[PDB]
């Protein structure tokens, strides 16, 4: 598994809401079990899992936002 | 030996005696290359120097006497120059250096002569009033920067390279990584017809390669490197040269083939304010500076028998008007020269030439000896016609001939205006001669201290900064070529010789002496310019006719014909080269154009039966409407009832873009704006003559010197002037050699072959914009039809000096003076005060102004709690908002610091600094609203800070994902920027700042009027070459970007031209008609055939153009000035 914040398809950050609940339901979508809020550093607010197989990407860095 | 050092000093020759000195020491310095046979003339100088420093410290004779006569400012020149000559005479330790301080000396000319140093002195203090508006400009220019910086960062770096990165290079080192992508320039692609890489963009604007071309960002570096817009540094650079309007029209093309389109936006807001705006109000402050320091201060018999008839012959001289006519011939006559004369007509030119000089001779000595020789010695207007005809007799037995056109000049008596011209020549040397002096001298220490400075650079490293192997045309090697540099950056064209002589010395040195050179040279040139100005100062009947009227008067009918005109406006706007492509629409715009020539004649009946033909003929725009409604009517009834597809089919119908004209009868901005300007075309009309005699002066100088020595002969293979000394060295020499069809001898698109040609060529240079082929093609001639030699006759570039002064600096300076003239005349005329402003627009006028006064509100009341009171006690002092600022100003430096591809550490440092910042502003917010409770409503700069915190707030979030289909997201933390307004507002020592933005608010609206009626323009001359100018061939200024094939690109051509950039690189495309550049015919889209353009209709609308826009600029700026004058 690999740990960080969820993107957005394709290379983009997920988004965070005012509480633990607003995203764990999202990491059990694409194969997460823990859930809680993240910070990405200029890309904004996103919300943290962990146990996230490779099948699913994480926040990359580099390229761009987009979908 | 005191008193003699006193007496020797006060005294006037030894004075004298130094200025010769100087002076002799300037044509040394001067000189390049001096042969060892001058080594001691410097020690002679530096002797006489020596003494005369030596003289001044005994007249004194003392030890603080001499720290006196050493406490002024100049002496210390005296002493530093004597001493470095002492150094470079005793010991050695070279750095080539001090050999440039020579130069220092030729500033003891503004020490010895009167008003020299008390020019200069005036002078300095107008850099003492620029403080202010320079720190605001630089400010502005930095802030724009920032924003083509996040806008465009490494966007000019965008390459058409070849597609690469093909398989498994282990890794990806495959192109048959970055080595080769970068040093690979013969696999980018560079601009067809010239040498410049040509760039391109993801957006589905910009440019776009052709196959076997991708686009990219790995491109090495700019056209030389210092285009940039990344490395903030390149930026204000480049903003700088925006603002100067230095060669914008390259930066302006590149940006828009790289990033797209769009941001053509962003380049007219730079060009009308940045450029517009800010050089404006520059040019104003240093007026009302200039206008502040102006207003700081054999027998008796037979004799007396002969002598009564030739009293009797004096009685009745009336020649001046005969004589006056016989000159307007004589001119008219000269005139009559072109290129190719036939030989007996130019026997009969000749002939009334000599029967012209014959003419004035006989009317010199019927003057000499009928009234009075002592008189024509003395009345100096005789004296100078005498000159005029010694020299004419001299011609008679080149320039021979040219000093007969010094003739015209005494029409300036019974023309007043050429005779103001007269006043303005006479005034530069003369109460503003030492300014003119000024300007000489400066103008001199510039073209040696750049020739010292750089003339071992320019010939070491001539292989770097010319192609074919050779000098370039412009230099500082010589002395002359140094003073033409110098020219050029007086006139404003100095990045691309910058940019040569950076690429030969080096960025820092090169860099400063021409920044230096820019601001002194342009400010003493707009000193002499300023100084020059402010010195030349049944019953159904009546029934239908009231419902008519009724219809009329309603308010919805009007509103509907607006919104008919402007639909009818659309559809031209639809007219590009792509309808054939669009089937559908053809037939909707056709129906819709019978349309409205059917509500347009109906709206004309029923004015008619409203108000009757006379009280409906009595006015002006119902008769231009007339005009356009009958050339509809026109085409209707030619398309209807055939007769047509012969004559004056769509040669005629292209008078729809005439279409657009009826706006300006309705807005009541247009209307006003237009009424301005007819208003004074009796007074742009007299001018415009005498600007035509002035130039018809010099046109016919050109064909004297340059008719027919203007064609070049290049072989199709290349497509540059063939051999200087051989190969093809006459027109009848290359036409021997032409067989095989691969050469041909082509005049020059603009040249000297008539008095028109002369016109054109002459518009060209005075607008600087074209007068580079001009002038080269010019000097390089050396005979009447033979190749032109590369540098011969190389001081013909005197000729077009001397114009430029003339016919530009001068003319420009009559233009203006009556146009204030006329402004002023009208203001006092106008019923309301200032013009330009509507009713609606002078009532908003009144009511920022009500709005603009200082008299704030309560100071704060108290929120009676002890933990809140104290809060805001700390809150409420001045240093608090300093802290402030100086926060958002260390927030500006850290925008400043970020260049593209900087480092990925340094993008996370930077974000964190973000984010820490827009804590710290979300800190003082709070704060600030829990200073008593009031920050909320209080104050405009406060709900400004919150409106930015919250979208700051809201930035990040959303800045992930706007950076595509959008520009930097980042940008809009730009606008926490206009927060130093505030501390603006509330310090104490800059003021006229202050009033200077709001002088820019109150000019705003018209400028908008003004601009509104310029967009109008654009639009109808965008229509009318998408008609007329459409299919033209793509050349040196009309690109496949920029054209007119469609309204988008006929819009930025037209946006580019609005301020005289790159129009002879527009109209050198249209000009060219037939081999090899055009062809026969030609399939196009459209029916009409050819690739060219014609010539006729080429140069009307774009002289036409040049010159409406020019008056339209010129009254935005009279309104600027005119509202600076008022809050003056
Ligand atoms: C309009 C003003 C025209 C001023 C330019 C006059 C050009 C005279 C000229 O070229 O002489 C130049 C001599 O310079 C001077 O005489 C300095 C004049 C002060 C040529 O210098 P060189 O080629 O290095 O030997
Ligand atoms: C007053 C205007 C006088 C103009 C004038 O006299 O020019 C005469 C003819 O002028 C013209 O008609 C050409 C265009 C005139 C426009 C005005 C003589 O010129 P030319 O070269 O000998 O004629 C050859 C036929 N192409
Ligand atoms: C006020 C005076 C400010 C003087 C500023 C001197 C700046 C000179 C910088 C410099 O290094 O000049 C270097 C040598 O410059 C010199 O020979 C000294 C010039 C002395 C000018 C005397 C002052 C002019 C009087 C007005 C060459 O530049 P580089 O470093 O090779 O450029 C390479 C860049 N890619
Ligand atoms: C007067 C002011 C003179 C200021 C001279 C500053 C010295 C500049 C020397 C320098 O090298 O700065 C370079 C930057 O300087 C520039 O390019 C333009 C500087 C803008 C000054 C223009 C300000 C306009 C004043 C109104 C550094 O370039 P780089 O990115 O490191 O690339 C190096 C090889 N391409
Ligand atoms: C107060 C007067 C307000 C002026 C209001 C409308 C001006 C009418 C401009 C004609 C619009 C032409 C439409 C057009 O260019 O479509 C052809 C497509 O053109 C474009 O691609 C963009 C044109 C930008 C609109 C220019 C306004
Ligand atoms: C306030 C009211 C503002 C409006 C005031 C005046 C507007 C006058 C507009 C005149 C526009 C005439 C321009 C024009 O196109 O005439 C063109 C004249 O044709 C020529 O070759 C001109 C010959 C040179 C004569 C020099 C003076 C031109 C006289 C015409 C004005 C015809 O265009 P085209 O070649 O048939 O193009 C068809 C291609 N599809
Ligand atoms: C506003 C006035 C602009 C008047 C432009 C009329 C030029 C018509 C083009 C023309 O007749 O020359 C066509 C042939 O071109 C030539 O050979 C001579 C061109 C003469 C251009 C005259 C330009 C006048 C410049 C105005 C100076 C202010 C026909
Ligand atoms: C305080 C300011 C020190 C700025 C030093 C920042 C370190 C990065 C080097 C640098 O100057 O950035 C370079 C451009 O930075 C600047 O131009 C800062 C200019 C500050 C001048 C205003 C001083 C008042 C490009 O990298
Ligand atoms: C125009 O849009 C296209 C499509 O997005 C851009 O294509 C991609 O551009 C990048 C560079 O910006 C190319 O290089 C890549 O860089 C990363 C980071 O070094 C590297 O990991 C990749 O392996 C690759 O080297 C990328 O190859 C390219 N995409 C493809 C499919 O070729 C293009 O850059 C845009 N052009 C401009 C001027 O913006
Ligand atoms: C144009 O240039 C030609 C080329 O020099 C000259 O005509 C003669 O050319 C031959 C070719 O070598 C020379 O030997 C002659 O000396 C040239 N004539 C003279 C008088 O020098 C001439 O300068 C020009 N000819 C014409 C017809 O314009
Ligand atoms: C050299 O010969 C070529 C062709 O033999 C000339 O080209 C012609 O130029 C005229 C000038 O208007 C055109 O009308 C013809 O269409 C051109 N013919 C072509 C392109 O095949 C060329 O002008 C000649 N050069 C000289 C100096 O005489
Ligand atoms: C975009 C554009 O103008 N491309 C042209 C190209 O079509 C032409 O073939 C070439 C000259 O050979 O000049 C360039």
């Amino acid at each position: 598994v690999r740990d960080g914040y969820i993107a957005q398809p394709e290379n983009c950050v997920y988004h965070c809401f005012p509480g633990s609940s607003g995203c764990d339901t999202l990491c059990k979508e694409k194969g997460g079990t823990s859930g809680h809020c993240g910070f990405k550093v200029g890309h904004g607010l996103a919300c943290w899992c962990n146990a996230l197989p490779d099948n699913v990407g994480i926040i990359v860095e580099g390229e761009k936002c987009h979908s | 030996v005191r008193r003699a050092a006193v007496k020797i000093l006060v005294h006037s020759l030894f004075s004298m005696l130094i200025m010769c000195t100087i002076l002799t020491n300037c044509v040394f310095m001067a000189q390049h290359d001096p042969p060892p046979w001058t080594k001691y003339v410097e020690y002679t100088f530096t002797a006489i120097y020596t003494f005369e420093s030596l003289v001044k410290i005994l007249a004194r004779g003392f030890c603080l006497h001499a720290f006196t006569f050493l406490r002024d400012p100049w002496n210390w020149l005296d002493f530093s120059v004597i001493v470095m000559a002492y150094t470079t005479e005793f010991v050695d330790g070279n750095v080539s250096a001090l050999r440039t301080f020579r130069v220092l000396r030729a500033l003891k000319t503004i020490s010895v002569i009167s008003g020299l140093k008390t020019i200069v002195g005036a002078l300095i203090q107008s850099v003492k009033k620029l403080a202010d508006v320079m720190v605001l400009t630089v400010f502005c220019l930095s802030v724009f920067a920032l924003i083509g910086l996040q806008l465009f960062m490494g966007n000019l770096r965008h390459k058409c390279v070849r597609n690469f990165t093909e398989l498994n290079g282990t890794n990806g080192s495959v192109e048959a990584s970055l080595d080769v992508y970068l040093n690979d320039p013969a696999n980018y692609l560079l601009k067809n017809g010239t040498t410049d890489v040509l760039l391109c963009g993801n957006s589905s604007d910009a440019g776009t390669c052709p196959e076997g071309y991708r686009c990219l960002k790995a491109g090495e570096n700019p056209d030389h490197g210092y285009t940039s817009f990344d490395s903030f540094a390149w930026a204000f650079l480049a903003l700088f040269r925006l603002m100067t309007q230095d060669c914008w029209e390259r930066l302006y093309q590149q940006t828009l083939r790289s990033a797209g389109k769009i941001y053509m936006i962003f380049f007219m807001l730079v060009i009308f304010l940045g450029s517009f705006y800010l050089v404006n109000l520059i040019l104003a402050v240093v007026a009302m500076a200039y206008e502040e320091q102006n207003q700081a201060t054999e027998c008796c018999p037979l004799w007396m028998s002969i002598k009564q008839k030739v009293k009797f012959v004096v009685m009745d001289p009336f020649a001046d008007l005969t004589i006056t006519m016989c000159i307007v011939l004589n001119t008219l006559f000269m005139a009559l020269e072109h290129y190719n004369m036939t030989a007996e007509f130019e026997e009969m030119l000749q002939v009334g030439n000599l029967v012209f000089t014959g003419i004035f001779t006989a009317e010199m000595t019927f003057k000499i000896i009928a009234l009075d020789p002592y008189y024509y010695f003395q009345q100096g207007w005789n004296i100078f016609d005498s000159i005029i005809v010694i020299l004419s007799l001299m011609e008679l037995g080149s320039v021979l001939r040219s000093f007969r056109l010094l003739r015209v000049f005494k029409l300036a008596k019974s023309w007043p205006t050429l005779n103001t011209l007269i006043k303005i020549i006479g005034n530069s040397v003369g109460a503003l001669g030492n300014l003119t002096l000024v300007l000489a001298i400066i103008v001199f220490i510039f073209a040696v201290v750049g020739m010292q400075l750089f003339g071992k650079n320019y010939s070491e490293l001539r292989h770097r900064i010319s192609d074919s192997g050779l000098l370039p045309r412009w230099h500082m090697m010589d002395f002359f070529h140094a003073f033409l540099i110098i020219f050029r950056i007086l006139c404003g064209e100095w990045i691309e010789t910058m940019w040569d002589c950076m690429e030969v010395s080096g960025q820092s040195l090169c860099l400063l002496v021409f920044l230096l050179v820019m601001v002194i040279g342009n400010l003493v040139v707009l000193n002499l310019f300023l100084a020059l100005l402010l010195s030349s100062f049944g019953k159904v009947w009546w029934r239908l006719r009231k419902t008519c009227y009724r219809i009329v008067e309603h308010s919805w009918f009007e509103t509907f014909i607006i919104f008919m005109i402007l639909l009818s406006s659309g559809a031209l706007a639809f007219e590009d080269i792509y309808l054939e492509e669009r089937k559908t629409i053809k037939v909707l715009l056709e129906y819709a154009d019978k349309m409205f020539t059917y509500v347009f004649v109906l709206e004309m009946l029923l004015k008619w039966v409203a108000y009757g033909f006379k009280k409906y003929f009595t006015n002006a725009w119902c008769w231009l409407d007339f005009l356009i409604v009958d050339v509809s009517l026109v085409s209707l009834v030619a398309n209807t009832l055939g007769f047509a597809e012969m004559g004056p089919i769509k040669s005629l119908r292209t008078l729809r873009a005439l279409r657009p004209l009826r706006a300006l009868s309705r807005f009541e901005g247009m209307r006003v704006v237009v009424n301005a300007l007819v208003g004074a075309i009796p007074s742009i009309m007299n001018v415009l003559l005498v600007c035509l005699i002035f130039w018809l002066i010099f046109s016919i100088m050109g064909v004297n010197l340059f008719a027919g020595k203007f064609g070049r002969c290049i072989n199709q293979t290349e497509g540059d002037l063939p051999l200087n000394y051989t190969i093809v060295n006459n027109k009848s020499e290359c036409e021997s050699f032409n067989v095989t069809g691969e050469l041909y001898w082509t005049k020059v698109k603009v040249n000297f072959d008539n008095v028109g040609a002369g016109y054109l060529a002459l518009l060209q240079v005075a607008t600087f914009k074209g007068w580079m082929d001009i002038m080269y093609a010019a000097v390089d001639s050396r005979g009447y039809e033979e190749q032109p030699q590369w540098e011969d006759n190389l001081y013909m570039y005197i000729y077009f000096v001397v114009f430029i002064i003339f016919g530009s600096f001068f003319t420009l300076n009559l233009f203006i003076g009556v146009i204030i003239d006329n402004f002023n005349q009208q203001k006092k005329k106008l019923g309301g005060q200032d013009i330009f402003m509507t009713e609606e627009q002078k009532k908003y006028y009144n009511a920022m102004k009500k709005l603009g006064s200082k008299k704030p509100q309560k100071p704060i009341p108290r929120p009676l709690n002890k933990y809140q009171g104290f809060i805001f006690d700390i809150v409420t002092k001045q240093a608090f908002d300093v802290t402030i600022m100086f926060l958002i100003c260390l927030n500006m430096v850290t925008m400043m610091v970020e260049t593209d591809d900087q480092s990925p550490e340094k993008v996370n440092i930077l974000a964190k600094i973000n984010l820490l910042f827009v804590a710290i502003f979300t800190g003082e917010c709070i704060v600030k609203m829990a200073a008593l409770r009031h920050y909320y409503f209080t104050n405009s700069w406060n709900i400004f800070d919150f409106v930015v915190v919250i979208l700051s707030i809201v930035g990040t979030v959303l800045s992930d994902i706007i950076q595509k289909y959008f520009f930097s997201p980042t940008l809009f933390r730009v606008i926490r920027l206009a927060r130093i307004g505030r501390i603006l507002r509330l310090i104490r020592g800059a003021k006229g700042i202050r009033t200077l933005l709001f002088a820019l608010m109150m000019s705003l609206p018209a400028l908008f009027n003004i601009g509104l009626l310029l967009f109008l323009v654009m639009f109808i001359y965008s229509i009318f070459g998408m008609a007329n100018f459409a299919y033209v061939k793509w050349e040196a200024g009309i690109d496949d970007m920029f054209n007119f094939q469609t309204f988008a690109n006929s819009m930025l051509c037209l946006f580019q031209i609005t301020t005289s950039a790159g129009w002879d690189g527009l109209l050198s495309p249209i000009l060219n008609t037939g081999p090899p550049y055009c062809d026969p015919n030609l399939p196009n889209s459209n029916g009409s055939r050819g690739n060219c353009g014609s010539p006729a209709v080429g140069i009307l609308f774009f002289t036409t153009y040049i010159i409406i826009s020019f008056l339209i600029v010129v009254n935005m700026y009279i309104a600027i000035i005119l509202e600076n004058f008022s809050v003056a």
